[PDB]
């Protein structure tokens, strides 16, 4: 047999990259996964080069970041990468979830895969948030403070878990040090989760924009979809350069460049942009315990989605009503993200409550109701 | 092994800033550094403690009461800022003659509530758990 | 004279900026009238011309901005 | 030996006293390559009609090749002259014979043959490979036509075909066996009477790298074929192309010598029994050729492995072929040429093909001398020119799910 | 391999092209061109 | 996922009643025309989620001609999606050719599965 | 599983289908890239526009109403209504 | 929030260094540093900038070194334990006018003039904001607003009240290259210098960005071509289905 | 010619300057040993000699350009070789070391022989016509010439049997070297100095040839999948080889593939006179769809009989042509084709395929 | 066998060995541009070690 199959290591590399029988009808959206993996490398790569200079002490975290920017040779490049690349990591992850929601990539044969997806999502958010707390700017510190205060709402253990998180009585040196350690670490746990993701993908393969089985026409991957992966990768890197080199702080918040001071809260507290939607949900629910439960449900209800989707046809590409519902859901998610950064004001409190209501109603009402209606409509129309 | 995550000596102790309650005189500023921030406190005077008990919480726009504010009766405290946005606290000035939010000249009551002036919300309490003949924060 | 002041003077005289300057000046007059009454200190709502000033300054900035650094 | 009779027709004979049996045949060029889609198969139908005539004790058979057609009357040596006259008659009355013919029965016979070449997996694979390689030109057409086109042929079509192609300038009388050449020539001259006419212009053809996949999952094997633009009968590399093909030679897994055949590919594919059988060939037409291999893979999971290894062994052609392989290929090609020229029927067919399509036939001794002049560097130059990194044409019939699409196999043609 | 060496060709080509276009587009602003006025 | 037994149950619940039939059926045809799968050569039953044991059995029990036609239609749909082009109106699948060919086999599969489930809980 | 390797991908018995193709190096690359990227892209956008526009129009109308109301509230004329809320 | 609270949004001045391919006007960086030392050093620290950072940007190494000797710094105390001081050197960071935040607040009516080494990346409008702030003071505060004692009205400051008070006035500084010192010119120069101080990699960053865009755009076009070429066989497939 | 072993040598010039050397072991064919021994022996011939192994002899032969095969025939075991005229001294020597001191190693019996023999048997029997012909020989010549031509697992053979059949056979009187395109004197010298000189004159304890014992009037049926085939077999004395060669060519023979013959007018039909040393079998076969074959075999039967003596005489020249075509180097043929009438009433019948459709002998 | 689809319009106008040479040129240019970019990035990162 060829060396690319006889050797176990090259056999694995072949099974996943060179001969993976990808369907012939996959759009460019299926490239997002590769980008995500690429980003996972970049986050790690630049990340490993920031810890070589980052000092996790609370009195040195911000000064250490500025030392990276000003003193290290390419330190500005490494930091701007590690940050805007996280922003792009979440852009690609949201696009990868949107693709999996539009096309029924979460349906039966791949439910397991979907589950790891969700877990990855959850884990990633933690990592990102934790990493952000390492900068220890104003917004960094106060985001950590708000997060821990909200987690203080667990019924009984809440009063005791928070000191274990803080490592003290407030966000301080132990908190930043443990965040740095767990932030260096959890990316490798996420790499393991990504390996599990790829295994669950390889067991049943990838879906199609048409939804129908691809087994009738499948293509290798080395001459096909590796050179499509290169288009997607180079577009990603071109936009990533337009951000990193030109206007690299657009995605960040200026207040993060003011060193953290517990005695002065900044005018507004917002997470980094990609966590804004969930933050909005958190504020839509008045109760703190209610808010945290509702938020974690907003993330976990993706697990319920494969069972609430009563559609006989995989995917939305051939479904009229479901496409409208999906785009309405996407735009409501963007609206939630927008409301996340806006102050809790007269119209916005009610608008955010309604947006959260519809966000959950999507999964638990609209997807099942619309899917059933469209099944009946398909059968009646053909007859 | 998970006990490492918990407050570390240098934190379990030292973080709780025990200070003698008896030393403070009733009328003056016993301005203290606590929770790594200002921690100003006055052991309550007998007349002042009584005056507060009589004062109606409903009368104040702020929804707070002296009884909830003070854990140990005579001994209590506030963290370091007269106004909701930090205002260095002046002593014995304001609507009730308790403190002046000098940064805006706003009025802080003996209660410490945002009695008047720019404070968006009433002044917070530096770890309010002071007890016995000592304080702690 | 510095270019910035002359640019503000030119812009505020522009037709687009004229209505904002108008509104701002009668706002000033109205607020001075409100300050004339002896009961001004007791009024809960003491008007101010911050909003009209902001509108005027935004409409003047939208004109000065593109031209100023050609003067320096 | 050659003699151009009256009418300008040429009688070419290769007489050998040791010949077991004699053969003489009239070939008039213009096979399927001279047809077009609507009237495809008319040459085969006409030749079958002519060959169905009374044999007067001889054995009258049709040729039906891609580019030339003819009727051959095999017979024992002493009877050869009679057979001569026979075919002459059959060709001097070709138009009459066609006119008086009820093409029904001959058309079911030709349709049966066309179905046969579409059922025998190797015949189907090679016919499809030729069609796709020369797609857009008459050379792509089947030799025997398709079942759809055969049924649509009528007598007037065959008459037009004969009138166009059965002319003196386009016909040759080939013979072999043990007989006096002059006697046969005289016998044919007195009896041959065919219309005058110019040799029809031979239609153009150009190779086009392509892939055709008739995947039938119901078959028990995968019958594939892969080839590059080869060498036509005119090219001086003709024998060089044959030597290059023989370097990789044949292979049948269940044959006793399967474990001992010289070619490296044979040793490579027996490690996991990748392939059941294969055979390398250099098909040569008048001006263009197809040089490649046919293969039957029993294990449907190893088609890709076989294609990969075979194309790697082709890559070896331009770099690492040793003098041992070149000498073996030379000897095997000489032996194959001598085997192909033993039966008098084969010798007659070869004489007709060469004389019609190249005008001159190189004797077997001249061919041996030309092959023995090949060195390893000549073979590697040919590999660089024609095999290394050149477009390939592919064909497959059944269980070809594992036959990776074109780009994989094409890129295999240049990786070291 | 030749990849390592060839990468130098393209890297140097683009680097010199940009480091010759940049100090021409910005010659009026760079330090080395302005230092004369303040010396 | 919704079973073809339940889908057909609801469809016959609607079709039996003239008011709902008149209101929906025009909307059903309009929805199926706007779905756009017919423009790619696919019949409705080609869209069905194949990756289920019931559905896998249903395809595995199709006749030869229907199986090969389904294979060709699926391949054509894949190619059309691959090349980002649609069949012209004359070549698209007409409403009368969308004949619900695979539904009976899926219904038989679900009947077998439902009887097995019912008898296991006898 | 529902997707085996190349030898057996789980596709049903396939038969009678002939797949023709031409090699690269013998086909016009980007044959209709310029004309297609305009006309076919416009066709695809035309087909898929409404599904993105109707939800977008609804959501952005809601957002515009909320934004305009919020801007109105914080003005010298919106003070009273802001107090009432 | 109210328009006053958010602060008037600074406009977009066409700075010499906005476009994707323009550097800082290093003449403006030098002039801005002059204005800084002359005016801003009375109140503002600007700690994260070391004299060495100025060599090759706005000052020749000799000038930066000389400016270093002009100041005193704390050295390791003598072997006898007594405190000792040394003239400044390039490696030393620029010193602020106050020993600690307590001193700064004491000397500025409690207001703490923030360190300017990140004031451009730590404000919404960036450079523009600083400019709009330094020239945003109106001669007459808008009618009706009452400022806390010691505060001056600046519409671009969130809340409308800023403890700074106008500092830049006409001809306050004699520029070294004879440039006129209008208040707008000084404001532009200071904003540019502070933007450099907050983004010393700006010029290098944008040059590297230009090189990266050239490389990646050429490579992306090549990838587009290669993919379309290698997919021509697939997009050109033609099928037939011919059952009996 | 001959040598002291009595090994006959025949040599004659060839047309295509290839020395198509061949050795014909007279009675080591499928008739001699127990059913299938000759097949395995033929598969052992060229593998391991006492002089050169398989992987050496095959490589050298391919370098020399020659071809070699071992085919089993009911009369004789034929070792064919084909090489350029320069190559005689090599191959002849090899052939000697093939007849003498062939190794017969068990690892070849299990890896190269039994697998190959089984594959060849399965491939041949997949053809209904060949299965029918084997059955026809079985039921016409019950033993000897009727032995299955190929190894079948129904009659297990152990290596010792094949080795002991190589010995006790291959004797000097039992092998006939035939060459085409090699000087008879040079070939005689090479054979005399090769291993052929060491073979015993005759086998001491085997090769007791049995009488032919032709049986007629029999029939058989062999159910099979796919294509069907009905065959009719006339046993014929050697002296009748002339009559039936003329008959076969008169109606259509496999050696002469041609339309216009009466038997070629019906699909799948053919005829052939298998010729052996002491008997022959004239087989008229039809193959294809069972329904087609049912009528085809009856039509072929009606054609074989009722052939006009005038047309039979006309077919004499075609029969002579067919005999000349068949007389290869390995299978020398000497049959005088006469037009004498040939009866068919004594036919055996065998049916293969859809036995529910194919007729019985009683329907002819 | 049958009539192939007409690719006349899709066929390239350029020489048989020339178009593959140009493909080699651009594939190698992509490879070496990628190598130069990787060299720049790796050098920039390792310069932090100094
Ligand atoms: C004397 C005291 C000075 C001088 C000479 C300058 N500044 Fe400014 N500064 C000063 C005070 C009292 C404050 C308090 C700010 C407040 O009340 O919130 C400041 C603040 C700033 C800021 C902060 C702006 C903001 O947070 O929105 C900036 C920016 C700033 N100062 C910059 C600056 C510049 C560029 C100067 C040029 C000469 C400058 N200051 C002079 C006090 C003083
Ligand atoms: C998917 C995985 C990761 C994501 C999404 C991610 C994301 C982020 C983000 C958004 C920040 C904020 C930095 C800023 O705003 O300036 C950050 C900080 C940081 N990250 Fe990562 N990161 C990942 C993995 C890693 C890894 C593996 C390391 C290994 C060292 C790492 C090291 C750091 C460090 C040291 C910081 C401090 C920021 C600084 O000093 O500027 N990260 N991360
Ligand atoms: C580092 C993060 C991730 C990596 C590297 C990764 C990897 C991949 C890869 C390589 C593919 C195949 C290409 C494609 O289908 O786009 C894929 C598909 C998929 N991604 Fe991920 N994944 C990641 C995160 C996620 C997350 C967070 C989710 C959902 C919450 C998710 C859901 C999916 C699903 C369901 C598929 C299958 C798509 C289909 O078959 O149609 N992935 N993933
Ligand atoms: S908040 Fe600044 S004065 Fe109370």
């Amino acid at each position: 047999m060829p060396t690319r199959k006889s050797n176990t290591y090259l056999s694995l590399v072949n099974s996943y990259l060179i001969d993976s029988p990808q369907p012939s009808s996959i759009n460019y959206w299926w490239n997002l996964g590769s980008l995500l993996g690429l980003c996972l490398v970049i986050q790690i790569a630049s990340g490993v080069f920031l810890a070589m200079h980052y000092s996790s002490n609370i009195e040195l975290a911000f000064d250490s970041v500025e030392h990276i920017m000003r003193d290290v040779n390419a330190g500005w490049l490494i930091r701007y990468i590690h940050a805007n690349g996280a922003s792009f990591f979440f852009i690609c992850m949201y696009l990868h979830i949107g693709k999996a929601l539009y096309y029924g990539s979460y349906k039966q044969p791949r439910v397991m895969l979907w589950v790891i997806g969700v877990v990855i999502f959850i884990l990633t958010m933690a990592i990102a948030f934790m990493g952000y707390c390492l900068v220890y700017g104003q917004m960094s510190h106060w985001g950590a403070t708000v997060i821990t205060n909200l987690l203080s709402a667990i019924p009984f253990i809440g009063n005791d878990i928070v000191p274990f998180i803080w490592g003290g009585f407030s966000v301080s040196n132990p908190t930043i040090q443990r965040f740095f350690a767990l932030h260096f670490l959890l990316p490798f746990i996420l790499a393991a989760l990504v390996c599990m993701h790829l295994m669950a993908l390889h067991v049943h393969g990838s879906s199609n924009p048409v939804g129908i089985t691809g087994n009738i026409d499948r293509l290798p991957m080395h001459p096909y979809f590796i050179f499509k992966d290169l288009i997607t990768v180079f577009v990603f890197l071109l936009i990533f350069s337009l951000f990193v080199f030109y206007s690299p702080n657009t995605l960040g918040h200026p207040d993060n460049y003011i060193p953290g001071n517990p005695m002065v809260t900044p005018p507004s507290i917002v997470p980094e942009w990609y966590l804004l939607p969930f933050y909005a949900i958190l504020r839509s629910i008045p109760d703190k315990l209610g808010g945290v439960i509702a938020m974690f449900g907003a993330i976990l209800i993706l697990l319920s989605l494969p069972y609430t989707d009563r559609s006989i046809i995989r995917g939305n590409s051939f479904k009229v009503l479901s496409k409208l519902a999906f785009y309405l859901f996407v735009f409501n998610f963007i609206l939630l993200g927008n409301l996340g950064q806006l102050h809790v004001e007269v119209p916005y409190i009610q608008l955010g409550q309604f947006a959260t209501a519809y966000y959950f109603a999507h999964y638990i009402i609209v997807v099942p109701v619309i899917s059933t209606l469209e099944n009946i409509l398909y059968y009646i129309g053909t007859q | 092994f998970l006990s490492s995550f918990a407050a570390s000596a240098d934190v379990l102790a030292m973080a709780k800033v025990e200070v003698k309650l008896g030393a403070i005189p009733e009328g003056k500023n016993v301005i203290i550094k606590w929770q790594g921030k200002p921690v100003f406190i006055r052991h309550r005077t007998a007349d002042e403690i009584e005056e507060a008990n009589q004062v109606d919480i409903k009368t104040l726009r702020d929804p707070q009461n002296d009884a909830d504010r003070v854990k140990k009766p005579e001994w209590l405290i506030m963290l370091g800022i007269c106004t909701h946005l930090g205002c260095v606290p002046i002593g014995e000035a304001g609507d009730f003659g308790g403190w002046f939010c000098p940064c805006h000249g706003s009025h802080y009551d003996i209660s410490g509530r945002i009695r008047k002036g720019p404070a968006p919300l009433n002044l917070e309490i530096p770890e309010y758990d002071f007890t016995d003949d000592e304080t702690l924060l | 004279a510095d270019p910035l002041d002359t640019l503000r003077e030119e812009c505020t005289k522009t037709a687009a900026c004229k209505p904002f300057d108008h509104h701002f000046h009668e706002c000033i007059e109205r607020v001075t009238k409100e300050q004339e009454e002896p009961d001004y200190e007791h009024k809960h709502y003491k008007e101010d011309c911050i909003e009209e000033f902001f509108h005027l300054q935004h409409c003047v900035n939208d004109c000065v901005a593109p031209r100023l650094f050609n003067r320096l | 030996k050659y003699t151009t009779l009256s009418n300008g027709v040429t009688v070419a004979t290769e007489t050998n006293p040791a010949a077991k049996t004699s053969s003489v045949g009239l070939f008039f060029g213009a096979g399927s390559r001279s047809e077009h889609s609507h009237s495809n198969g008319i040459s085969a139908l006409t030749t079958n009609v002519l060959a169905s005539q009374s044999a007067k004790g001889s054995l009258l058979t049709a040729k039906n090749d891609r580019e030339f057609n003819g009727i051959i009357a095999q017979t024992t040596n002493d009877n050869i002259t009679e057979a001569g006259k026979l075919i002459a008659s059959i060709a001097s009355n070709a138009v009459d014979i066609v006119e008086k013919t009820d093409l029904t029965k001959h058309k079911q016979y030709l349709s049966a043959q066309a179905s046969a070449v579409e059922a025998d997996p190797k015949s189907k694979v090679l016919s499809h490979l030729y069609s796709s390689a020369f797609q857009g030109y008459s050379l792509a057409l089947p030799t025997l036509g398709t079942t759809e086109s055969v049924e649509n042929l009528e007598n007037q079509d065959s008459l037009r075909h004969l009138a166009k192609h059965l002319v003196n300038n386009n016909t040759v009388i080939a013979a072999s066996g043990n007989f006096d050449h002059d006697k046969l020539a005289d016998a044919i001259e007195a009896n041959l009477k065919i219309a005058e006419g110019v040799k029809p212009e031979i239609k153009p053809a150009s190779f086009l790298g392509s892939e055709v996949r008739m995947r039938d999952d119901t078959l028990p094997k995968a019958y594939i074929s892969i080839a590059v633009h080869g060498e036509g009968l005119n090219s001086p590399n003709y024998y060089l192309a044959k030597v290059a093909a023989a370097i990789y030679g044949d292979f049948y897994l269940h044959s006793t010598i399967a474990k001992f055949t010289s070619p490296k590919l044979a040793s490579i594919v027996q490690e996991y029994n990748i392939v059941e059988s294969y055979n390398h060939y250099s098909k040569s037409f008048s001006d263009t050729g197809i040089w490649g291999y046919y293969a039957e893979i029993a294990d449907k999971f190893t088609v890709d492995d076989f294609t990969h290894f075979s194309l790697k062994e082709w890559n070896r052609l331009s770099i690492s072929i040793s003098e041992a392989e070149v000498a073996r290929a030379k000897a095997q090609v000489k032996t194959a040429l001598a085997k192909e020229l033993a039966n008098s029927f084969a010798v007659t067919s070869d004489i007709a093909e060469k004389v019609l399509l190249v005008g001159h036939r190189q004797s077997l001794r001249e061919a041996f001398e030309k092959i023995d002049a090949i060195k390893v560097n000549d073979v590697k130059e040919w590999g660089k020119s024609k095999v290394w990194d050149r477009d390939i044409v592919i064909s497959g019939t059944g269980l070809i799910e594992d036959l990776l699409d074109y780009n994989r196999n094409r890129n295999e043609m240049a990786m070291m | 391999a030749t990849i390592f060496g060839g990468a130098f060709a393209f890297q140097g080509f683009f680097d010199v092209a940009v480091n010759k276009w940049w100090e021409e587009h910005n010659k009026a602003k760079l330090w080395k061109n302005v230092k004369g006025k303040f010396l | 996922v919704q079973s073809m037994t339940s889908v057909v149950k609801a469809a016959n619940f609607i079709l039996a009643r003239p008011t709902l039939s008149k209101i929906i059926t025009p909307l059903a045809q309009k929805f199926t025309a706007y779905a756009g799968y017919r423009e790619m050569g696919l019949k409705f039953n080609d869209l069905l989620l194949e990756e289920t044991p019931i559905m896998q059995t249903a395809i595995k029990r199709l006749p030869s001609e229907l199986n090969y036609s389904r294979n060709f239609r699926i391949l054509t749909a894949h190619q059309l999606a691959l090349s980002h082009q649609l069949l012209p109106a004359e070549k698209a699948v007409k409403p009368e050719e969308d004949d619900n060919y695979l539904i009976p086999y899926i219904l038989e599969a679900e009947k077998e599965a439902f009887e097995k489930a019912e008898l296991d809980n006898i | 599983t529902y997707m085996g390797w190349w030898g057996s991908l789980g596709s049903p018995k396939q038969k009678y289908i002939t797949q023709y193709t031409i090699s690269p190096y013998a086909a016009k690359p980007l044959k209709g890239a310029a004309y297609n990227a305009v006309f076919n892209t416009f066709r695809r956008t035309k087909n898929q526009f409404l599904y993105v526009a109707i939800p977008f129009v609804v959501v952005w109308s809601i957002w515009t109403r909320a934004r305009d109301y919020n801007e109105y509230l914080y003005t010298k004329e919106g003070r009273e209504e802001l107090e009432r809320v | 929030m109210t328009a006053a609270e958010h602060g008037l949004h600074p406009p977009a001045y066409n700075w010499p260094h906005n476009g994707m391919f323009e550097t800082f006007d290093h003449a403006s960086i030098r002039r801005g540093f002059q204005v800084y030392r002359e005016v801003c050093a009375a109140c503002h620290s600007l700690d994260r900038i070391a004299w060495r950072n100025l060599v090759g940007v706005s000052h020749t190494t000799s000038e930066a070194k000389a400016m270093a000797e002009e100041l005193e710094y704390d050295d390791e105390p003598d072997d006898e334990g007594k405190p000792r001081k040394r003239p400044g050197k390039l490696a030393d960071y620029i010193p602020g006018p106050y020993e600690n935040e307590q001193a700064a607040r004491a000397a500025n009516q409690g207001a703490y003039p923030p360190d300017l080494s990140l004031i451009v990346k730590a404000r919404h409008g960036g450079s523009d904001y600083i400019f709009s702030l330094l020239t945003g003071y109106p001669d007459e505060p808008p009618a009706g607003v009452v400022l806390p004692e010691g505060s001056n009205y600046n519409p671009y400051f969130p809340g409308g009240a800023i403890a700074m008070g106008r500092v830049l006035f006409d001809d306050l500084v004699e520029y070294e290259d004879g440039t006129p010192a209008t208040t707008s010119q000084m404001a532009k120069d200071v904003s540019t210098f502070l933007n450099w101080a907050s983004e010393p990699e700006h010029d290098d960053r944008k040059k590297w960005g230009l090189k990266a865009l050239v490389v990646l755009s050429s490579l992306y076009l090549l990838s587009i071509w290669v993919k379309r070429f290698k997919w021509t066989p697939i997009k050109n497939r033609k099928f037939r289905f011919d059952p009996p | 010619s001959s040598i002291p072993n009595s090994v006959k040598i025949a040599a004659k010039e060839s047309a295509t300057d290839l020395t198509k050397l061949s050795v014909i072991i007279n009675n080591a064919g499928s008739k001699t040993g127990k059913s299938g021994v000759s097949h395995l022996l033929s598969k052992f011939t060229f593998l391991n000699n006492g002089a050169k192994s398989a992987l050496r002899f095959t490589r050298e032969s391919e370098l020399l350009g020659g071809t070699f095969e071992s085919k089993v025939t009911r009369d004789a075991l034929i070792l064919n070789t084909t090489f350029l005229k320069q190559d005689l001294p090599y191959y002849v020597e090899a052939l000697g070391n093939v007849v003498s001191n062939t190794q017969f190693a068990p690892h070849e019996f299990n890896e190269i022989v039994l697998p190959t023999a089984n594959a060849e048997t399965k491939l041949a029997n997949a053809n209904p016509a060949f299965k029918g012909v084997e059955k026809l020989h079985e039921i016409t010549f019950r033993r000897g010439l009727g032995n299955p031509l190929f190894y079948n697992e129904s009659t297990p053979i152990k290596l010792e049997e094949v080795a002991q059949f190589s010995k006790e056979q291959f004797s000097g009187e039992n092998i006939s070297i035939v060459a085409e395109g090699a000087n008879e004197e040079d070939l005689t010298k090479f054979v005399s100095e090769s291993a052929f000189c060491y073979l015993p004159s005759s086998s001491s304890n085997g090769a007791k040839a049995l009488p032919t014992n032709t049986f007629t009037g029999q029939e058989a049926r062999v159910p099979s999948s796919g294509a069907s085939s009905a065959l009719i077999g006339i046993p014929v004395k050697p002296a009748d080889f002339g009559k039936y060669e003329v008959l076969s060519a008169a109606i259509g023979t496999s050696t002469l593939p041609s339309t216009s013959t009466p038997l070629a007018q019906i699909p799948g039909a053919t005829s052939h006179l298998y010729k052996y040393q002491d008997a022959g079998l004239f087989v008229i076969s039809v193959s294809g769809e069972a329904s087609q074959v049912a009528q085809g075999i009856k039509q072929a039967k009606s054609v074989a009989e009722s052939v006009s003596s005038s047309a039979l005489s006309e077919a004499v020249k075609a029969a002579e042509l067919s005999v000349a075509l068949q007389s290869t180097v390995d299978s020398p043929l000497n049959v005088k084709v006469v037009a004498e009438e040939a009866p068919i009433s004594k036919f055996n019948y065998v049916a293969v395929g859809d036995l529910d459709v194919l007729p019985y002998a009683d329907e002819l």
